[PDB]
RNA sequence: UUCAACCAUCAAGCCCUGGGCUUGUGUUGGGGACCCGCGGCUGCUCGCGGGCCCUGAAAAGCAGUGGCGGGCGUGCCAGCCG
């Protein structure tokens, strides 16, 4: 609707002989889509980041993190692709970016970036880097706490 | 300048990759 | 107060002046402002009022061109900005370097480094009255810890339901307008704060001593006249100094006490 | 068993002594809490110290409330060595710190009436302010002819 | 200082009921809740501090 | 378990709560209003809740028939984050009165179905009839007291309650401080 | 389904697609009309018009009964107010064809009976009171009883303000009802003897007495001028009680 | 007891880290066969 | 388990016809030189208030003064005064 408002008023504007420019301002969104996002992180204009936790097939994905850190962009991992589609206007978005933002939300985005910076990439620094999963059943973790509780008896 | 923009526009010394040159 | 005595700091002050910066030599000379100084018996106000008061003088302030001056007003920020472009005369137009309204303001300045950027973009700060109350709270302390550049008052308000900004701006017509700014980037600022000490920028080294005389003179009159409790039994010291130089005296009371009250056995 | 104490900064306004004993209470029993506050104006220095009962309690708060994003402000929390917590780190804690109007005391003091030999004192003590301000005007090149003070 | 009689509401239900519109039932006040069994999420449970 | 945010929002709230009763107490500075206890600041001052304590508007959706002094004028303005009030017209009056209109008898709550509870608490006044009793309500007049302690506070309802994806929301949002003046009869019409 | 759509954009957070979605619920609380159209049911219940005018007992003291009831749930406060701009719609017939017959005040109401095409339609009137609604009814169905007797009445008032005539539906003065006009709110205009016993009088109700059946049953049985005290509501003929020209006062006081 | 405290502390991080929202609700199973719902035709 | 917005986007009062005046109290914390005014301090200095710079809404003890009421003389007040 917001769409169609705005073509009717540049329709106006034309048909009063005056640019589009004239009469729309730049926008300012949250770009999405996976292939424009990592568009925009080889140009190197994404401020931050926000990849979906749980993109099947993860190959979409799997990448990404090493992409921005060796672009050095700020990158977060964030629980829910519905979650950035609610923010997108979809169902699913696999990845979010942040660009640029107005001038009175500058602020607001270079806090969100320190934060990003010191609360999560130092924290998963050295986590990332470890191995995942290997953890036992219940039962056969009680069968291991009794076999090694009877070889120390023993 | 601010160090607000400073922070955002922070990158790495790594050149940009490009597909094609745009207009 | 003679106005001889003063008239004889304002030569013996400029000298001193020139002769400390010949220790560019002009522009050391100039832009050094002149401050004179109120000494009092009491508190001359019970609270810090944030809204410097206006002294009309015959030889008036900020008359140089390099001064920016911003000027604050109500929503919109449209029409004054068209006024500005449109209906002001070109020495207003080129000093008047912004014009921003107070949504604009709380929007855009809220962060203390950007309100430090806006203090370091301009000279002098004029302020609409029917929003000068709320700027102590968007401007912070980086504005009013000083009172060099508090926002001056002027008067865009069309002397006499939610009104629309959009649909109706409610000011005072534009020749009027350009008078009050006028008025008001003219005017010596006076400072109204629980101390006995009131310091007020009155000239600049490079003017004449004369016309230090005529200024510091008239900030007297209309200063004791209407900012000072208590008139002259109040007034204990005057002084002249610079920012660099020692404060002379040009008048010394004989009684410290404001009245025979005050004298008890 | 041993108590632990934790450095808290970037506070933003508003997270005062009552805010911090309620939040980090439902961690664990705090014993002693102080924030660092200016004594001529009353205002906050954006920084705390709490010092909870159990060591152990004091490190989980620390590493959960570490890089929180509160109000604008990432907060810092730290957990200070037993080594070099200070010995008279927690003096005035467990208080309020009173606004007190130095300003208005002054205005007070100066329209309280005074009697007539510490007048004396006082107007003699002017004269020869009045006095070393004229032998500096000396070497100004400025003449003052202060006049003269009548005495009560 | 007339003093009404009676509840007309409930002289039109009853007279619902008596011309046989509906049948007449009770109020139920409380209903039978499901029967559930509570557990802890499994993401609270691998949580580690 | 609480959060750290709530607990500065909460300061906040109280600091600016503060300055606004000082203000109003330091400016200090005959009509008829209904005030309706709407949602505001779960922490309330203490000289606020004396206020709304003595204008019984302890509970939500409670609405009251104020007569404007001085004294109540300087009430409902310390009061105004917390109420919203207006100028009540003849239809609201009699609508609230007949279909929700309740009397205070030896402390208990008893409907107004006839006009003898009201000829014998209030016929020492003069007034016998539930259209008396609207006629003192609504001209405003001697006994404008006694006819308001009389009258129960109204319970009034929540019509979004009879909507399923918006039933927790409270009807009357608040942010709109002030006189609603004659538009608080669109919200007396939606709540009685 | 719809319903679902707007949670679902409660939940997404699209307020305005929210907004869009509901304004197609046609909720009873938005528009005070029943949320389900029954106006094909009324024609299969009722295959005649004089079936309609012997089921107008039942409906009138339904809706009359309703018009007096608290707001809730089931029955909102506009569909309450739609109940009674039906009521006074149906007085005003009555009181323009003078088909109003007989009126008996009795222990539990006003019963009335009017004469429409020859057939005899008695129904009840609680007076203005508090109303209790008890735990021992079932309101929920009683308000389903409501929306289809306000259905029927729509277009059974339709149907004779045309035999008669008239503009359907009458005039309505929105700043009169909230100045409480009450029956004096509308006002009725054309399309495109027992009658006549009050018809040389004046009338004064005084504040005491019963406003609207007084002032139907005086409209009904001839009487073109009513005033009453200022209290009772706009549209009196006369406000003030000492006016020479009113003939009859009516009053209830010790 | 020492354990107390502790079991005290790590709910508070992990109601601070996470929420409130700890526990869920499930179905009261009282066959092991599980059959088809009813759905609208 | 909602980190939103919400002061006066002008009112009231004077002059009595000029468009002017008065009130409506509302400021993040630190650091560096340095010219001062006034109070104490024998004095240094310490306070109160000004002047010139720097800063992500930055931060690592140094806390300092007389009381009314309230709570259990008091390292107690989501209560105030001086």
């Amino acid at each position: 609707q917001e769409k169609k408002e705005r073509l009717l008023r540049e329709a106006t504007a034309i048909k009063e002989g005056k640019k589009k420019e004239d009469v729309s301002k730049k926008p300012y969104t949250v770009k999405y889509g996976l292939n424009h996002v990592v568009g925009l992180i080889e140009n190197k204009k994404a401020s931050l980041v926000l990849i979906a936790n749980d993109v099947d097939p993860i190959e979409l994905v799997v990448f990404l993190p090493a992409l921005c850190r060796k672009m050095g962009i700020p990158y977060a991992i964030i629980k829910g692709k519905a979650r950035l589609g609610t923010l997108v206007h979809k169902k699913t978005a696999a990845v979010v970016a942040i660009t640029e933002v107005r001038s009175e939300d500058k602020n607001e985005l270079a806090k969100l970036i320190s934060a990003v910076k010191e609360g999560y990439l130092e924290k998963v620094e050295d986590t990332r880097k470890r191995w995942g999963g290997g953890i036992m059943g219940f039962k056969a973790q009680k069968r291991e706490e009794k076999r090694k509780k009877s070889l120390e008896t023993a | 300048g601010l160090k607000a923009d400073e922070i955002i526009a922070q990158r790495s010394a790594l050149p940009a990759v490009s597909v094609r040159k745009r207009a | 107060v003679d106005p001889d005595q003063t008239l004889k700091a304002c030569k013996a002050l400029l000298a001193h002046i020139k002769k400390a910066a010949a220790a560019d030599e002009e522009s050391t000379v100039a832009e050094t402002p002149i401050w004179l100084t109120l000494t009092t018996k009491k508190h001359i106000h019970d609270s810090h009022r944030l809204q410097p008061g206006k002294i009309i003088l015959p030889h008036p302030l900020n008359t140089s061109e390099e001064i920016s001056v911003c000027l604050i007003t109500a929503d919109p920020q449209r029409f004054y900005k068209n006024a500005v472009a449109d209906e002001f005369p070109e020495d207003l137009r080129a000093k008047i370097g912004r014009v921003i309204d107070i949504s604009h303001l709380k929007a855009k300045f809220k962060a203390y480094e950007a309100q430090r950027k806006l203090f370091s973009e301009h000279d002098v700060f004029l302020a609409d009255t029917r929003i000068i109350n709320r700027l102590p709270k968007a401007l912070g302390k980086t504005f009013y810890k000083t009172t060099t550049k508090r926002p001056i008052p002027v008067v865009l308000m069309a002397q006499r339901e939610k009104r629309d900004p959009l649909e109706n701006a409610n000011a005072r017509p534009i020749p009027e307008i350009v008078a009050e700014i006028r008025k008001a980037i003219g005017a010596a600022l006076v400072h109204l704060s629980p101390s006995t000490n009131t310091a007020i920028k009155v000239g600049y080294a490079n003017w004449e001593p004369e016309k230090l005389a005529a200024n510091i003179e008239t900030v007297i009159r209309e200063l004791v006249e209407r900012f000072v409790p208590q008139k002259w039994q109040n007034v204990r010291n005057f002084y002249v100094k610079g920012p660099e130089t020692a404060a002379l005296p040009i008048y010394q009371t004989d009684e410290l006490w404001l009245d025979e009250s005050k004298v008890v056995p | 068993s041993q108590p632990g104490v934790m450095y808290i900064a970037r506070l933003p306004h508003g997270f005062y002594e009552h805010e911090l004993r309620g939040y980090f209470s439902q961690f664990g029993e705090i014993t002693r809490l102080r924030v660092v506050r200016n004594k001529k104006t009353g205002a906050s220095r954006h920084r705390a110290f709490i010092e909870f009962a159990d060591a152990e309690v004091a490190d989980i708060a620390a590493r959960t409330m570490d890089k929180y994003l509160l109000f604008g402000h990432i907060l810092t929390c730290k957990i200070v060595p037993p080594a070099q917590v200070h010995p008279d780190l927690f003096k005035g804690a467990n208080r309020r710190f009173k606004v007190v109007p130095w300003n208005k005391m002054a205005g007070r003091q100066l329209e309280r009436p005074l009697s007539e030999s510490q007048w004396q004192v006082k107007v003699a003590k002017e004269e020869q302010r009045r006095a070393a301000r004229a032998e500096k005007l000396k070497e100004m090149g400025y003449e003052f002819e202060a006049p003269a003070l009548k005495v009560p | 200082r007339l003093k009404p009689e009676g509840n007309l509401l409930k002289d039109r239900y009853r007279s619902m009921i008596v011309r046989g519109k509906l049948e007449a039932r009770r109020k139920i006040p409380f209903r039978k809740q499901a029967k559930t069994k509570l557990t802890e999420k499994w993401t609270f449970k691998d949580f580690r501090i | 378990f609480k959060r750290a945010e709530k607990y500065v929002k909460e300061y906040r709230e109280q600091e600016r709560e503060k300055i606004r009763l000082a203000r109003i107490a330091k400016q200090q500075g005959a009509k008829l209003v209904f005030v309706i206890r709407i949602k505001g600041i779960n922490k309330i001052p203490p000289k606020p809740r004396k206020i709304l304590q003595l204008l019984r508007l302890r509970q939500i959706n409670n609405g009251v028939f104020v007569k404007v002094t001085k004294a109540t004028a300087e009430m409902i303005k310390i009061v105004e984050p917390w109420v919203a009030y207006g100028y009540p017209n003849l239809k609201s009056v009699r609508e609230l009165i007949y279909k929700r209109g309740y009397g205070k008898v030896n402390g208990q709550r008893i409907p107004l179905t006839d006009n003898a509870i009201i000829e014998e608490n209030l016929g020492k006044y003069g007034i016998i009839c539930i259209e008396d009793l609207i006629h003192e309500i609504f001209t405003v007049g001697p006994n404008f007291k006694q006819a308001a302690n009389f009258l129960w506070p109204f319970k009034l309802s929540n019509p979004n309650g009879g909507f399923r994806p918006r039933k927790f929301k409270h009807f009357i949002e608040g942010g709109d401080l002030g006189n609603r003046e004659e538009h608080i009869n669109a919200l007396i019409r939606a709540m009685n | 389904a719809l319903e679902k759509k707007i949670s679902r954009a409660l939940g997404r957070g699209d307020v305005s697609n929210a907004a869009r979605l509901e304004r197609n619920a046609n909720l009873p609380e938005k528009t005070g009309k029943p949320r389900y159209t029954l106006n094909h049911i009324i024609r299969e219940r009722y295959p005649t018009f004089q079936d309609a005018l012997r089921d107008l007992d039942d409906c009138l003291s339904m809706l009359f009964l309703f018009a007096n009831l608290p707001s809730t749930t089931a029955v909102p406060a506009k569909m309450i107010a739609r109940c009674e701009r039906l009521c006074h719609e149906f007085q005003h017939y009555l009181i323009v064809t003078h088909s109003l017959r007989k009126s008996f005040l009795s222990i539990k109401g006003i019963y009335y009976q009017a004469n429409i095409q020859g057939e005899d339609i008695l129904w009840l009137v609680p007076y203005k009171f508090n109303q209790r609604i008890v735990g021992d009814v079932d309101f929920r169905i009683m308000g389903t009883f409501v929306e289809f007797y306000m259905t029927l009445l729509g277009f059974v008032n339709y149907r004779l303000y045309t035999s008669i005539g008239l503009k359907y539906p009458p005039k309505f003065d929105q700043v009169k009802d909230d100045q409480g006009a009450e029956l004096a709110a509308f006002s009725l205009e054309g399309l495109n003897d027992p009658s006549q016993l009050f018809a040389n009088f004046t009338f004064f109700l005084s504040r005491e007495t019963p406003r609207q059946p007084l002032e139907f049953i005086l409209r009904a049985f001839g009487c073109k001028r009513i005033g009453w005290d200022a209290v009772l509501g706009e549209g009196a003929f006369t406000t003030d009680e000492s006016d020479p020209r009113i003939t009859h006062q009516i009053i209830d006081r010790p | 007891s020492k354990a107390a405290k502790g079991a005290q502390a790590k709910k508070a991080a992990q109601a601070a880290l996470k929420g409130v929202h700890s526990h869920k609700k499930t179905k009261v199973r009282k066959s092991t066969t599980f059959h088809r719902p009813k759905t609208l035709v």
